[PDB]
């Protein structure tokens, strides 16, 4: 027997079950856990990455879950994770090198001796919150959801307390305990001894690196009466330059505790613990939604790269469904089933949801030498009726897209806009706050009754729509910055029930010139009448037929993950320049239909460029101009009046 | 010392007084404004209003401090809210020693429980005339932490009890003391809705409701009698009150199962009675003016914590 | 270890230095000057030299400087002393300075983690803020508390506070000591606080800074709101600012095990900040005598230095006309009695939106040596102009670096004119009136001195300029402000089919790639110079 005092922990028997269980594990829970080829799942991890000298590694809790010899190693992690971590990194290399025995190989063999080794459960059971976390569980391998607000700088820590004594031309050494340093007083009593002669200097010790974020919980379930907390904790090195504002997180870590002092000034401390985080792996991406801009981010990947860090940035692809990809692209019902496809809870609203899509591709996203940007958003309107499904889908996208946030009404300013200044509650020193314009810096920018807002409010946008740059001159702060998001948003009409014979260029309670920039515009009057009512009232009604639309599913419509994974790589991969037959049938389009400004212009080939990314063309062509065009009067309905 | 041992909290709760007069009290629902100072610490019942409490959080009973050298632990006590932490070795072996090998401490072994304070407010019927009512703090730890939020009538239980402050440090004459209360048992007559579980009895009752018949418009007309007829509009403000049925999509997005209403009319007739007794009646009620302030008082506020620091 | 170690490098350096000499004939085989170098400092006596990082790593294969890049500070002391030894080699009340410049990496400051600890390495960043030179304590003398006893000596870096040996050691208590002022050497200081540039930013991002601080000879070469490329070695210094946060924290205390019957802990506790220093920083951000004078004897270069300042944007020839005067200076001189003038003149717009009038901002701040783009309306006036410290890190105020007090013979270009605030025009008018400037606050009082050039945005009441009323109904703006203003345009549409049609190719050319539709006369590189010859012409 060998065991760890006030615990039930066995080192080697760890490392027997350990290496067992990762020889024998060929995806059991497809088994165990549910119906659903292959083999020895995890392996090929630890048979791969030799060659490449990285000393990390990923992990589930399921696989234990789903292995025989494993269902007692997942309540071990779970209370001794650093413990029973200190343990795997070494039983890693103890397989390593027990893996390596049936191989003769190249003398690498001067390396992985000298190698360490550490590990990241990711994927592990679900918590709720912070509320959960009475006392009785603190220090345990926990999960959490949430987005980012604030980012603090790196902390130093000594790491090797050198210490330089006065005399005999003699340095010294010592290292940290359990967070501590007890400085040796003496001198070397044999060469000199002077008890208390020795001094200290920084530039020879080694430092740690931390960091601390402060992150905001976004939970599945509240009680009566919640609202928003702000979270600290802290990140170690390695890790750093990896989650900062403007990303939603699935993340995991450690719950912890710690006291703080009195005052600078003596050793007197508080009866009640400030809580915190100590990190353990950080999940920046998921299925339900697409991913980053890999343009925007090229200086965060290679940098990723030289650090030798390379927790994902872009989720990952396989050649079947591209191949799956170029067979679903070979059919022409494209353009319609996309459409039916965003909103099966929606009746028809077939050009609405085109242009939906067709932002979410975006467009281009091209520069100039020195001198030029040209992004890829197109700022778009809605208007008309009440009582149908656009604040639906507006929440739907704010959703579905990553980097976004959501406004409504009056209740918002300037300030809370671009940057503001404030204090923290804990350091009492001056830092900042980012603005709720900037973190949807790519993807989505929201808002709700555009028409009552402030015009102080109202101001800011002239620029916004134009280069994606605000700029400050306020306390301490000086920079012009980056906004890269897209606008998406209301409006309601003059006044109640609509004036069907009158300008509808004046019939909003809002000026042209606003409205005219705007890339386009989407109209939602009523036309009462059956064969497009009682259709719709079926509709919506064998929603709540079930307890849930699965049944919906009929009538032709995709699921979410295959759609969202051909944008992604859409998105991320094809380039169309734009093309000579376009430019007839697009001048000429837009000359005619001034008869209000040169901002359609560019609505229109930087949606058809979209169009042109959609069948993954890498060119554009003459017939987009059509669709594009065709799909703008119909838009404002130029059919009427 | 034994309080490490201790797997169990304990919570009291005083009697209610229909079984004090079964035999033949103690302590009766009172004020913020009636302690009358000889009442510290006695068993004592108050009510009142929370209006804000801050998050649980833990803090120290017992430290558990071990030895570098000699492996043996030490007992270091609080109670106050502070202390000085014990650096040097005064172990027992290090006693019959010359060195003093240094002693630090544990993160689980270290006792801990929670400590969570709240605020009442007085009611307005027992306000004497004229008069502001004033405010006080109660302290509550570990287990009942999560049965008390803002809002609520309550009949807070326990012990009033007193705690170091003098004022400060000019305006003094001596013994001065900032005070508190102990926490140890919730009750409220607002029943929310996520306690409801039947029994061999509440079952009974909705029976012998549903028996009668007529059930709808009965309730309709028991929806504030005080006021005359429109059965049509107390129906309606009932079916508020069930909201409806929730939906989910399934797909990113659900539906409310929520009602919104309204009343318009000339004045003269009767407007007022309906909100007052549906915020007397519902849960989770509240009535506000149309103006004053409503700038913000609507709206969610930003506000540094009393008993941390912290932006709530 | 390095006490091996650094004297051999030390005799390997000194090497490196004395085998190179002065070579370079007829532009040939470049051997290294420095002994020349330290000769001519020597004749005048500066001590500060420089070292080029190229020159040091060619010989050895560089695996001298690999490691030495590292572990600088433990070899840096054994470093200066061969230079010492040099100039007493081969030269004839001796302090000195040092750099190395043109190294080939750049770190951001988030590229820095705490393995460069120690280690010279290169930032390029920005500044906000210069502070107070204050003569340093490099070397300073102490007495004996009993007796006239002084020594010359000092704790220099840090642990500035007690030397033990007395010359004659008898007394009750030799551990603590006196001081002095005079016997004693100082040298300069000087403090700036440095920022981020706007080129390599990321999202959700700050311009997250931290301090730098200099020192001899090589002080006042910093300079507020302007880029720079730092070099030096990666300072720290205490901290408890960092308190209230969470973990553990470290703490010092002597050792009391070993020896014993001898807060009484006597605990010190620690926790910092990585700063940084410098050992040389430069300002970031000919045949052309014959350019220019080619350039020159044409006739209509005047168009066609109108036409090539905005080919990204199409026609309206006033605007380029106007914007090509503005950096163009009035002589503010001509006058006798001393009461004078702004030199300078000043510029506005006005034009329905869906125009591209934010185009030519963006041009000119992508162009002007001196500028900035701004809010215009999200801006306190303690923004634009300076608001200042009041005395904190115990030494004195400074007066901050303010936004519009830039534009000293330049422009601030803003946008967003109209929704401007009342004190922000107020203070705009204080500005303009005079060249000068006055601020209080605290009961410090302020002068300043400035000659801004103002080019800004009209937004019109609805937008909509009514052509048959006047200025004055639809501006929404008071006289004087109005006012001052040498200029006002207009910039309004109206239907032209025709140049409509071409107006919306030229549009769409621009989605192709750097295409070659800016074709100018020529390029900003020649205009930047040729601007800084034309402005000092005075006819
Ligand atoms: N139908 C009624 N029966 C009895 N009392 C009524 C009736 N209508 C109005 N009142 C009395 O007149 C007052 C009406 O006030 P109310 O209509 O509730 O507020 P407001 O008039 O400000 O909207 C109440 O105090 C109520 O007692
Ligand atoms: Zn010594
Ligand atoms: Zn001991
Ligand atoms: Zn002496």
């Amino acid at each position: 027997l060998r065991i760890i005092w006030g615990t039930n922990v066995s080192i080697q028997e760890c490392t027997t079950n350990f290496r067992n269980f990762l020889m024998s594990f060929k995806y059991k829970f497809r088994k165990i856990l549910d119906e659903r080829d292959e083999e020895l799942y995890y392996i090929k991890q630890l048979n791969e990455m030799r060659e490449l000298g990285t000393s990390n590694l990923n992990l589930d809790a399921r696989n234990l879950l789903a292995y025989k010899q494993t269902e007692d190693l997942y309540h071990q992690l779970l209370n001794y994770p650093q413990e029973v971590i200190s343990i795997m990194d070494q039983t890693i290399k103890d397989c390593m090198v027990s893996l390596i025995v049936d191989n003769n190989l190249d003398y690498d063999l001067d390396e992985i001796e000298t190698k360490f080794y550490k590990v990241r459960p990711y994927n592990v059971g679900s918590c709720k919150g912070m509320r959960e976390l009475n006392p009785n569980d603190i220090d345990k391998l926990i999960n959490l959801k949430g987005l980012v607000l604030r980012s603090t700088p790196v902390i130093p820590d000594m790491k090797v307390a050198f210490f330089k004594c006065n005399v005999c031309d003699h340095t010294m050494a010592v290292e940290i305990d359990r967070g501590v340093i007890q400085e040796p007083a003496r001198c070397e009593r044999i060469d000199c001894n002077e008890p208390n002669s020795m001094s200290l200097i920084h530039n020879r010790c080694s430092f740690a690196d931390k960091q601390v974020i402060k992150l905001q919980e976004t939970p599945d379930f509240v009680p009566d009466g919640q609202t928003p907390h702000s979270i600290s904790l802290c990140v170690y090195d390695e890790l750093v330059d990896s989650c900062r504002a403007g990303d939603r997180i699935e993340v995991t870590g450690t719950f912890r505790s710690i006291p703080i002092r009195a005052n600078s000034r003596q050793r007197v401390l508080k009866s009640l613990y400030k809580t915190y985080v100590d990190v353990v792996h950080v999940k920046k991406v998921s299925d339900k939604r697409l991913d980053v801009d890999t343009s925007t981010i090229e200086q965060e990947l290679m940098q990723n790269k030289v650090d030798h860090n390379e927790v994902e940035e872009v989720r990952q692809i396989t050649d079947q469904d591209l191949a799956k990809i170029r067979e679903v692209a070979a059919r022409e019902d494209l353009y319609s089933l996309l459409a039916r496809s965003i909103a099966p809870s929606i009746y028809e609203l077939e050009d609405v949801k085109k242009g939906i899509l067709l932002q979410l591709f975006g467009g281009t996203n091209k520069t100039f030498t020195k001198g030029g940007r040209y992004r890829g958003d197109i700022n778009i309107l809605l208007c008309g009726d009440p009582s149908t499904s656009k604040s639906q889908i507006l929440q739907y996208v704010h959703k579905i897209t990553p980097r976004g946030v959501y406004t409504s009404g009056k209740g918002s300013s300037a300030v809370g806009l671009t940057a503001y200044i404030t204090r923290d509650v804990d350091t009492k020193q001056l830092v900042l706050e980012s603005g709720a314009l900037v973190l949807s810096d790519g993807g989505v920018c929201c808002i709700d009754e555009f028409d009552k807002m402030s015009d102080s409010t109202r101001s800011v946008l002239h620029e916004v729509m134009e280069q994606q740059t605000i700029s400050i001159a306020k306390a301490g702060i000086i920079t012009t910055l980056n906004a890269r998001s897209s606008i998406l948003a209301s409006a309601n009409p003059i006044g109640s029930r609509y004036n069907p014979n009158l300008p509808v260029t004046e019939n909003i309670d809002l000026p042209p010139p606003l409205l005219s920039r705007f890339d386009l515009v989407y109209l939602v009057l009523d036309k009462v009448d059956e064969k497009n009512d009682r259709e719709l009232a079926k509709h919506l009604t064998n929603l709540y037929l079930e307890d849930k639309p699965e049944h919906i599913s009929q009538d032709d419509v995709l699921p979410v993950e295959f759609l969202t994974m051909y944008i992604s790589y859409a998105k991320e991969h094809i380039h169309p320049i734009i093309t000579e037959a376009a430019k007839t049938e697009l001048v000429r389009a837009y000359v005619g239909m001034r008869k209000a400004t040169t901002r359609q212009l560019e609505s229109m080939i930087r949606l058809a460029e979209a169009h042109a990314k959609m069948k993954l063309k890498n060119v554009v062509e003459l017939e987009d101009v059509q669709e594009a065009v065709r799909l703008i009067r119909s838009a404002i309905k130029d059919y009427a009046t | 010392p034994p309080n490490l041992t201790r797997r169990y909290f304990l919570y009291f709760k005083p009697l209610s007084q229909n079984c004090a007069r079964r035999y033949r009290i103690s302590s009766k629902p009172l004020s913020v404004r009636q302690i009358k100072g000889d009442f510290l610490g006695q068993l004592i019942t108050v009510r009142g209003i929370i209006t804000r409490v801050s998050d649980v959080k833990p803090a120290v009973e017992v430290i558990a401090y071990t030895c570098d050298q000699c492996g043996y632990e030490v007992f270091q006590e609080v109670n106050s809210r502070t202390f000085t932490p014990l650096s040097e070795c005064t172990s027992e072996e290090c006693s019959q020693n010359q060195t003093k090998g240094q002693l630090f401490m544990s993160t689980r072994a270290s006792k801990f429980s929670a400590f969570q304070e709240c605020k009442i407010q007085e009611l307005s019927q027992q306000v004497p005339v004229g008069h502001i009512p004033r405010s006080l703090n109660i302290h509550v730890n570990g287990t009942l932490v999560r049965s008390l939020s803002p809002g609520d009538i309550v009949d807070v239980t326990g012990i009033f009890l007193p705690a170091p402050y003098t004022g400060f440090k000019a305006l003094k004459a001596g013994l001065l003391t900032e005070t508190y209360l102990e926490a140890q048992f919730v009750r409220q007559h607002k029943k929310k809705f996520a306690s409801f579980s039947l029994t061999s009895d509440v079952e009974e009752r909705v029976m012998e409701l549903i028996t009668s018949g007529d059930v709808y418009n009965r309730l309709a007309k028991s929806i504030a009698p005080e006021i005359y007829g429109n059965l049509d509009v107390k129906k309606a403000l009932l079916l508020l009150l069930v909201g409806g049925v929730d939906k989910r999509v399934g797909d990113g997005m659900k539906i409310r199962g929520d009602i919104n209403v309204c009343l318009m009319g000339d004045p003269g007739v009767a407007k007022s009675q309906l909100l007052k007794a549906i915020c007397k009646i519902s849960p989770r009620g509240v009535y506000t003016t149309g103006k004053g302030s409503s700038g913000v008082g609507l709206t969610a506020a930003v506000m540094k914590d009393p008993v941390t620091d912290e932006m709530i | 270890v390095d006490d091996v170690t650094g004297e051999k490098v030390r005799e390997a350096f000194e090497q490196f230095l004395e085998d190179f000499s002065v070579q370079s004939t007829d532009t040939g085989e470049v051997e290294k000057v420095y002994r020349a170098q330290i000769e001519f400092m020597k004749i005048y006596d500066l001590n500060t030299i420089y070292i080029d990082y190229q020159h040091l790593s060619m010989r050895e294969n560089g695996a001298l400087a690999m490691a030495i890049s590292e572990q600088y500070y433990r070899f840096l002391p054994f470093l200066q002393k061969g230079l010492r030894r040099v100039v007493r080699k081969y030269a004839p009340e001796r302090v000195f300075q040092i750099s190395f410049f043109n190294l080939p990496t750049v770190h951001r400051i988030r590229d820095i983690r705490s393995e460069k600890i120690g280690s010279l390495l290169s930032i390029s960043g920005t500044v906000t803020r210069t502070s107070e030179v204050r003569p340093e304590l490099y070397k300073a003398s102490f007495t004996c508390d009993m007796c006239r006893a002084i020594v010359d000596n000092v704790e220099q870096s840090f642990k500035y506070t007690e030397p033990t040996f007395c010359p004659n050691p008898s007394c009750e208590n030799r551990a603590f000591w006196t001081l002095n002022v005079t016997r004693s050497r100082f040298l300069d200081w000087q403090k700036v606080r440095i920022q981020e540039n706007a080129n390599e930013i990321p999202t959700g991002s700050m311009p997250r800074t931290l301090d730098v601080i200099l020192r001899g000879d090589s002080v006042e070469r910093a300079k507020p709101g302007d880029r720079c490329k730092f070099t030096g070695v990666e300072i720290v210094v205490p901290d408890v600012t960092q308190l209230g946060l969470p973990g553990v924290k470290p703490s010092s205390t002597l050792d009391t095990r070993g020896i014993s019957k001898t807060r009484s802990l006597g605990v010190r506790d620690l926790t910092y900040k990585i700063s940084f220093l410098a050992c040389h920083v430069i300002s970031i951000g000919s045949d052309e005598i014959n350019e220019l004078k080619e350039m020159v004897k044409d006739e209509h270069i005047y168009d066609k230095l109108v036409r090539s300042i905005a080919p990204a944007v199409f026609g309206h020839e006033a605007v380029k006309k106007g914007i090509l005067l503005q950096m163009l200076g009035g002589v503010h001189k001509s006058t006798v009695e001393g009461i004078k003038l702004r030199g300078d003149i000043n510029i506005c717009v006005v034009g329905d939106p869906s125009t591209s009038k934010s185009q030519f901002l963006k041009y000119v701040v992508g162009f002007a040596p001196r500028s900035v783009y701004t809010s215009g309306k999200a801006s306190s006036a303690a923004g634009l102009t300076a608001a200042v410290v009041r005395d904190e890190e115990g030494g004195d105020y400074t007066i901050e670096a303010g936004a519009l007090m830039l534009a000293d013979n330049g422009i601030c270009c803003i946008d967003e004119f109209d929704k401007m605030d009342i004190s922000d025009q107020v203070a705009i008018h204080e500005a303009m009136e005079q060249q000068t400037i006055s601020i209080a606050k605290a009961g410090i009082h302020a002068t300043l001195n400035a000659r801004t050039s103002i080019l800004a945005a009209a937004n019109p009441v609805g937008g909509r300029y009514n052509r048959k009323l006047s200025l004055r109904g639809n501006l929404n703006m008071t006289a004087p402000i109005m006012s001052r203003f040498d200029l006002f345009f207009v910039i309004l549409d109206d239907c032209n089919e025709k140049i409509d049609t071409e107006l919306a190719s030229h549009i769409v050319d621009l989605h192709m790639k750097r295409d070659e539709a800016i074709e100018p006369p020529f390029s900003a590189e020649q205009l930047r110079r040729y601007i800084k010859y034309a402005r000092t012409f005075k006819p």
